[PDB]
RNA sequence: UCCCCCGUGCCCAUAGCGGCGUGGAACCACCCGUUCCCAUUCCGAACACGGAAGUGAAACGCGCCAGCGCCGAUGGUACUGGGCGGGCGACCGCCUGGGAGAGUAGGUCGGUGCGGGGGA
RNA sequence: CGAUCAACGGAUAAAAGUUACCCCGGGGAUAACAGGCUGAUCUCCCCCGAGCGUCCACAGCGGCGGGGAGGUUUGGCACCUCGAUGUCGGCUCGUCGCAUCCUGGGGCUGAAGAAGGUCCCAAGGGUUGGGCUGUUCGCCCAUUAAAGCGGCACGCGAGCUG
RNA sequence: CGCCUCCUAAAAGGUAACGGAGGCGCCCAAAGGUCCCCUCAGGCGGGACGGAAAUCCGCCGGAGAGCGCAAGGGUAGAAGG
RNA sequence: CUGACUGGGGCCUGUAGAGCACUGAUAGGGCUAGGGGGCCCACCAGCCUACCAAACCCUGUCAAACUCCGAAGGGUCCCAGGUGGAGCCUGGGAGUGAGGGCGCGAGCGAUAACGUCCGCGUCCGAGCGCGGGAACAACCGAGACCGCCAGCUAAGGCCCCCAAGUCUGGGCUAAGUGGUAAAGGAUGUGGCGCCGCGAAGACAGCCAUGGUCGAGUGGCGCCGCGCCGAAAAUGAUCGGGGCUUAAGCCCAGCGCCGAAGCUGCGGGUCUGGG
């Protein structure tokens, strides 16, 4: 899983998901990208749970690109207690994700063993995905 | 948390207080700065906590010279 | 190797044109900076195949065909569609663009100056942990190296 | 990057302009010696003398005092009494000072 | 009015780093000495004085070079003042006015004022 | 000059507790019950298919993750009620929902038969007596076709009990 | 529970929560005035004891050092030695 | 005449966005100070690493307390328009110092609450007066001096309840969708595309790549409107009746209805000017 090695400051406030995706756009390392189309807060299960299915799926051969990584820390109060008395503790860590987000990347696998991978790996995040292919818009960039 | 943290100063209000072409007269405070953030130039002194002031009636004028600073000088009329 | 028409825009705004099923652009050299636009959907079948490296002839309602080379290409996040074309109109001058790579991963197109009539189509590497640079690219005559002497391909 | 001598010049230099009077400022080659009196809010030279124009030929010290005499004589035909003594990189001492005593003794106020 | 040098400004890198060439007639510098004025937490290195055997090697001035650095359009976009809509929500569209940052083409090995010495 | 007048615009030079023996004036400006909004917690249902299942992802199962429903629990909030909205369990009397415990009808089965497992349809009728404890709950005894889960101010004290 | 610094604070100022982070209740007889002189951290190479790191020499290095104590602003054309 | 507001001109700022020059965070690869073992060997060192990792190089990212940048706006001064239940000065009299909903920008909360705490605006409060929204303080329309059996409009409507079009033209839906929900699933349907194979006789059927077969067919992408996913407690229902080339949805027109808004006519009253 996951996390900052260290940190500045141990809590962050909640910012604001608008906007298209500023940095990752484009297929930069791999050949076939999934793209995120809806923002969300992915967290560092999530992430894991989708690395550990392509892993599965790619027996022997398969390279895997993370391209996200979750820096923002994410804050819960304990069951029972109410408002007030400081901010609650830190419990698990996300990835600030927009729309047109390159999350992960695939190399090294046929185009059939690239699809059905990052296909299953959608199905472990919370957002609306799609499967691209680098192409010369990629590498125009 | 609500222990460790809540404390706070008073706000300071600085910032400059004259702009360029407003008429002053001597002894106007023109800036109230953290360090020589703006310079005196012709007709400006600085205080001991690097506020700029008149030195002679006249009208305010901002300049900036690039790596020498940006000054506020007074033109007397 | 490659043909495609464009047409001069004035004033149209370029959120109608797309609308339409265009495609806004610009053209520009030392000499001259003009505004045009292209269909997008044969823009689209040209540059996946006529990438940064090869030239486009555009057609213009002027009767020239000017030999030009994609430098930009601007793309729409969202919809992961281009939004914007700069095309650089080649001239007798030497001029530094990416030529493609023939493998039999760092990098998809290296970097040399060239003149428009010695443009490069094939520049082929051949191919356990070690790692393949720039350095020992073939250079075949006409080019002269853009890029860093020691990067790795 | 800045050496002794560039520091000494300006730290010496930014004093003098900021009391806003016209300034005496002094060259000494190892030959030579120019003197040449400035308003700093035009920008141009009022007065000059050097003992490369007046043709001065002796003891440095000696012939440092007679071009201050001349610049003093010089600057009171055109209406000049006040002046700041700008001595740059130079210490007050030697040739420097035999010239600032000079332009003093011509009736030059500072 | 032309050119070279010396001093002092302004604009504040389009003025800089780096590379190559060049200047001693004049100026400037290095240089020769340390009795004298003055000086080194030791040292004439520095600061200072007295000079003219030598040299432009160093420094400085002046030229050429776009490797780096700096400047940088047009076009398009992000964002947004005001006016209207959509979405369960996270958020998103349209009209009208404004409009970057980055990137591209490209530019740059400064410009200019006053004074002084010399030559044409 | 004498200030942790630090509760730092500093009531006196000088000051702690307890009340279920309590009292008055007020507040639904503010808690405990119930309702309400919300749904983290709780119950249920889906998606993905790693892997188990002699072989075989899907008879029966479903790692890591993802999307919902419900409004029975524990909470969050403090919106009607403090010139009063009686609060557990039992008894009596019911009535409603279906995510069905039995009875009726079906598909699949790793369904020979008999007995099961799992899902779909189905709320007409039914769903026992007793020991322990104030208990709800739970355990136990003897049975049964079965000994369902919830709502109704956790239904019901101008109906009883206490 | 008073005071200082930063953020929240929506590019003037100001702006709340039992919101997010840190400090103060001193000190200096020079750590004050003025005049004069000087310029860092770091890196590379060389040098008895001597090293990762003592003192010495050369080169690059524009502020990344320092400025009594938090943080911010400022600052070598000095506010630093 | 100085006001809110507006126009021109100058100056001030570090948010949105963006970027990586600083401070931190961070993915892949290359090169290697120093690490784990290692062929070892302590006489003495290189080397092996599909195990870490400093700087450096390439590629690629993140930031309320990062900034080489940087808007739209905002603030302020000067000049100009602005005569308004505007502004400024002096004095008398207060009340208030429990606010609330909505929109946008933030914090807290779980990016829950008809939640809480601020900023900018608005409305209710005090407009529980009026029209629309079935009903309904703050959503839409609109600021009620009085009278009229006059007229035009606003939001919203024009099949009946219920005032006005069973109005005109083009298209879609078959689910009573419209008239209450997600991930996901599907030969629903209509519209456009990209490709492939096609009397170099194809897909299906039939005898086994070959004959039979004689007009098309197969694979993907996008768009509009629908379907499943979809279980709660007294009796149901889109407000009701009812509605299917609509009385639903989308596009374009003309007309009408519609308020205490506006106009017409008459009257009262406050202020200012003749
Ligand atoms: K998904
Ligand atoms: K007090
Ligand atoms: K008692
Ligand atoms: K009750
Ligand atoms: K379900
Ligand atoms: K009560
Ligand atoms: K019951
Ligand atoms: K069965
Ligand atoms: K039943
Ligand atoms: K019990
Ligand atoms: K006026
Ligand atoms: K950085
Ligand atoms: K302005
Ligand atoms: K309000
Ligand atoms: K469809
Ligand atoms: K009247
Ligand atoms: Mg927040
Ligand atoms: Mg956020
Ligand atoms: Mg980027
Ligand atoms: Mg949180
Ligand atoms: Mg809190
Ligand atoms: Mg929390
Ligand atoms: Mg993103
Ligand atoms: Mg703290
Ligand atoms: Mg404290
Ligand atoms: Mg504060
Ligand atoms: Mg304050
Ligand atoms: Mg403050
Ligand atoms: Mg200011
Ligand atoms: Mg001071
Ligand atoms: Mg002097
Ligand atoms: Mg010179
Ligand atoms: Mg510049
Ligand atoms: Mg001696
Ligand atoms: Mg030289
Ligand atoms: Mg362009
Ligand atoms: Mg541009
Ligand atoms: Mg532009
Ligand atoms: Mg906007
Ligand atoms: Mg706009
Ligand atoms: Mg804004
Ligand atoms: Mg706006
Ligand atoms: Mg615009
Ligand atoms: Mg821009
Ligand atoms: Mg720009
Ligand atoms: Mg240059
Ligand atoms: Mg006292
Ligand atoms: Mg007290
Ligand atoms: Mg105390
Ligand atoms: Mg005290
Ligand atoms: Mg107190
Ligand atoms: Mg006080
Ligand atoms: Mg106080
Ligand atoms: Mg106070
Ligand atoms: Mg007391
Ligand atoms: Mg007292
Ligand atoms: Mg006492
Ligand atoms: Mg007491
Ligand atoms: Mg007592
Ligand atoms: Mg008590
Ligand atoms: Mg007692
Ligand atoms: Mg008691
Ligand atoms: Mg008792
Ligand atoms: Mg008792
Ligand atoms: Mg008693
Ligand atoms: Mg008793
Ligand atoms: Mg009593
Ligand atoms: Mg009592
Ligand atoms: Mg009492
Ligand atoms: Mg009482
Ligand atoms: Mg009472
Ligand atoms: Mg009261
Ligand atoms: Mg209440
Ligand atoms: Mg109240
Ligand atoms: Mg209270
Ligand atoms: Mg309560
Ligand atoms: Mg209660
Ligand atoms: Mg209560
Ligand atoms: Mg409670
Ligand atoms: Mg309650
Ligand atoms: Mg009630
Ligand atoms: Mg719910
Ligand atoms: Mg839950
Ligand atoms: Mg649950
Ligand atoms: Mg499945
Ligand atoms: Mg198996
Ligand atoms: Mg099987
Ligand atoms: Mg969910
Ligand atoms: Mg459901
Ligand atoms: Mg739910
Ligand atoms: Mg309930
Ligand atoms: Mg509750
Ligand atoms: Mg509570
Ligand atoms: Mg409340
Ligand atoms: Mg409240
Ligand atoms: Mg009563
Ligand atoms: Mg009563
Ligand atoms: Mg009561
Ligand atoms: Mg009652
Ligand atoms: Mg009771
Ligand atoms: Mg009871
Ligand atoms: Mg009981
Ligand atoms: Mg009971
Ligand atoms: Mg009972
Ligand atoms: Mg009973
Ligand atoms: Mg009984
Ligand atoms: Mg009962
Ligand atoms: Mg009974
Ligand atoms: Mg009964
Ligand atoms: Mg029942
Ligand atoms: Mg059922
Ligand atoms: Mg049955
Ligand atoms: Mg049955
Ligand atoms: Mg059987
Ligand atoms: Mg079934
Ligand atoms: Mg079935
Ligand atoms: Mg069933
Ligand atoms: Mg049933
Ligand atoms: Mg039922
Ligand atoms: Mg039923
Ligand atoms: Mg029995
Ligand atoms: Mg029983
Ligand atoms: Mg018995
Ligand atoms: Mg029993
Ligand atoms: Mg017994
Ligand atoms: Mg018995
Ligand atoms: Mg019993
Ligand atoms: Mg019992
Ligand atoms: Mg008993
Ligand atoms: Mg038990
Ligand atoms: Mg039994
Ligand atoms: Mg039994
Ligand atoms: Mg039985
Ligand atoms: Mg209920
Ligand atoms: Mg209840
Ligand atoms: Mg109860
Ligand atoms: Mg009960
Ligand atoms: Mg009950
Ligand atoms: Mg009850
Ligand atoms: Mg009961
Ligand atoms: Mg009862
Ligand atoms: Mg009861
Ligand atoms: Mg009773
Ligand atoms: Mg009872
Ligand atoms: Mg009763
Ligand atoms: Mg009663
Ligand atoms: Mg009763
Ligand atoms: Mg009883
Ligand atoms: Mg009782
Ligand atoms: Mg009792
Ligand atoms: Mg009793
Ligand atoms: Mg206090
Ligand atoms: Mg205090
Ligand atoms: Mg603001
Ligand atoms: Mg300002
Ligand atoms: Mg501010
Ligand atoms: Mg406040
Ligand atoms: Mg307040
Ligand atoms: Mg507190
Ligand atoms: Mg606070
Ligand atoms: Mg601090
Ligand atoms: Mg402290
Ligand atoms: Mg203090
Ligand atoms: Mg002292
Ligand atoms: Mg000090
Ligand atoms: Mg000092
Ligand atoms: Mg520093
Ligand atoms: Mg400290
Ligand atoms: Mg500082
Ligand atoms: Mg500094
Ligand atoms: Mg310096
Ligand atoms: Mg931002
Ligand atoms: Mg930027
Ligand atoms: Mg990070
Ligand atoms: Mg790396
Ligand atoms: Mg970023
Ligand atoms: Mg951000
Ligand atoms: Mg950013
Ligand atoms: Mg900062
Ligand atoms: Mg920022
Ligand atoms: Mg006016
Ligand atoms: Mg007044
Ligand atoms: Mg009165
Ligand atoms: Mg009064
Ligand atoms: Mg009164
Ligand atoms: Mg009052
Ligand atoms: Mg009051
Ligand atoms: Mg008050
Ligand atoms: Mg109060
Ligand atoms: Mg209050
Ligand atoms: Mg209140
Ligand atoms: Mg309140
Ligand atoms: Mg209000
Ligand atoms: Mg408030
Ligand atoms: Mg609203
Ligand atoms: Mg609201
Ligand atoms: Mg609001
Ligand atoms: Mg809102
Ligand atoms: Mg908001
Ligand atoms: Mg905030
Ligand atoms: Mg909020
Ligand atoms: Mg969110
Ligand atoms: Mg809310
Ligand atoms: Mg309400
Ligand atoms: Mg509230
Ligand atoms: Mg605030
Ligand atoms: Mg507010
Ligand atoms: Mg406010
Ligand atoms: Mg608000
Ligand atoms: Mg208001
Ligand atoms: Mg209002
Ligand atoms: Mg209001
Ligand atoms: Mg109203
Ligand atoms: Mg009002
Ligand atoms: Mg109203
Ligand atoms: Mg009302
Ligand atoms: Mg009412
Ligand atoms: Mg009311
Ligand atoms: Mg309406
Ligand atoms: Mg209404
Ligand atoms: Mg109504
Ligand atoms: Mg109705
Ligand atoms: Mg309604
Ligand atoms: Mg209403
Ligand atoms: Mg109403
Ligand atoms: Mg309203
Ligand atoms: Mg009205
Ligand atoms: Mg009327
Ligand atoms: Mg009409
Ligand atoms: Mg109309
Ligand atoms: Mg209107
Ligand atoms: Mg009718
Ligand atoms: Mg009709
Ligand atoms: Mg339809
Ligand atoms: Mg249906
Ligand atoms: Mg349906
Ligand atoms: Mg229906
Ligand atoms: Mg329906
Ligand atoms: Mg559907
Ligand atoms: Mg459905
Ligand atoms: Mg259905
Ligand atoms: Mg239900
Ligand atoms: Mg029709
Ligand atoms: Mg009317
Ligand atoms: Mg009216
Ligand atoms: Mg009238």
């Amino acid at each position: 899983m996951l996390m900052p090695r260290r940190m500045k400051y141990r809590k962050q406030q909640r910012g604001r998901l608008k906007g298209a995706t500023k940095g990752g756009d484009y297929v930069a390392f791999g050949d076939y990208g999934l793209v995120a189309l809806e923002p969300a807060w992915i967290t560092a299960q999530q992430i894991e749970a989708a690395r550990v299915a392509m892993v599965r799926h790619f027996r022997r051969g398969g390279k895997i690109f993370i391209r996200i990584f979750p820096d923002k820390p994410y804050t819960k109060k304990p069951l029972e207690v109410r408002m007030g008395k400081g901010k609650g503790n830190v419990e698990g860590y996300v990835a600030v994700v927009k729309p047109g987000r390159v999350m992960f990347e695939v190399a090294g696998v046929t185009e059939e063993q690239a699809m059905e991978a990052l296909r299953i790996a959608g199905h472990k995040l919370p957002i609306k995905t799609k499967i691209v292919r680098r192409d010369a818009y990629d590498e125009a960039q | 948390g609500s222990t460790r943290n809540g404390r706070d100063s008073q706000a300071k209000r600085l910032g400059v207080k004259r702009y360029e072409g407003q008429v002053v007269r001597a002894g106007n405070i023109l800036v109230r700065q953290r360090g020589t953030r703006f310079k005196p130039g012709k007709n400006v002194g600085m205080g001991r906590d690097f506020t700029l002031f008149a030195l002679v009636d006249g009208v305010v004028e901002f300049q900036d010279r690039g790596r020498l600073g940006r000054y506020v000088h007074v033109r007397p009329l | 190797e490659y043909r495609l028409k464009a047409y001069y825009r004035e004033g149209e705004k370029p959120s109608a044109l797309r609308r339409a099923g265009k495609l806004p652009g610009v053209m520009y050299n030392r000499h001259l900076n003009r505004k045009v636009y292209v269909d997008l959907v044969e823009f689209d079948k040209v540059f996946r195949q006529a990438s940064i490296h090869h030239v486009i002839v555009l057609e213009l309602p002027d009767g020239q065909s000017l030999p030009t080379l994609v430098r930009q290409v601007n793309l729409d996040k969202r919809r992961r569609r281009p939004e914007h074309v700069d095309f650089f109109v080649l001239s007798d001058e030497p001029v530094e663009m990416y030529v493609p790579l023939r493998f039999v991963e760092i990098h998809r197109d290296i970097l040399v100056k060239v003149s428009p009539r010695n443009i490069p189509e094939f520049i082929e590497v051949d191919v356990i942990g070690d790692s393949l640079h720039a350095s020992d690219l073939k250079l075949p005559p006409g080019v002269e190296l853009a890029v860093s002497p020691e990067e790795t391909i | 990057r800045l050496t002794a001598y560039e520091r000494r010049k300006f730290r010496v230099r930014n004093r003098i302009k900021r009391t806003g009077r016209l300034r005496l400022s002094v060259f000494r080659s190892l030959k030579h010696i120019y003197a040449q009196i400035i308003d700093d809010e035009k920008g141009v030279t009022l007065v000059s003398a050097s003992s490369l124009a007046l043709k001065l030929k002796g003891n440095k010290t000696e012939v440092a005092r007679q071009v201050g005499r001349a610049l003093a004589e010089k600057a009171l035909a055109l209406g000049i009494k006040q002046v700041a003594f700008d001595r740059g990189p130079y210490k007050y001492h030697g040739r420097v000072k035999a010239l600032a005593e000079g332009a003093r003794e011509g009736g030059l106020e500072f």
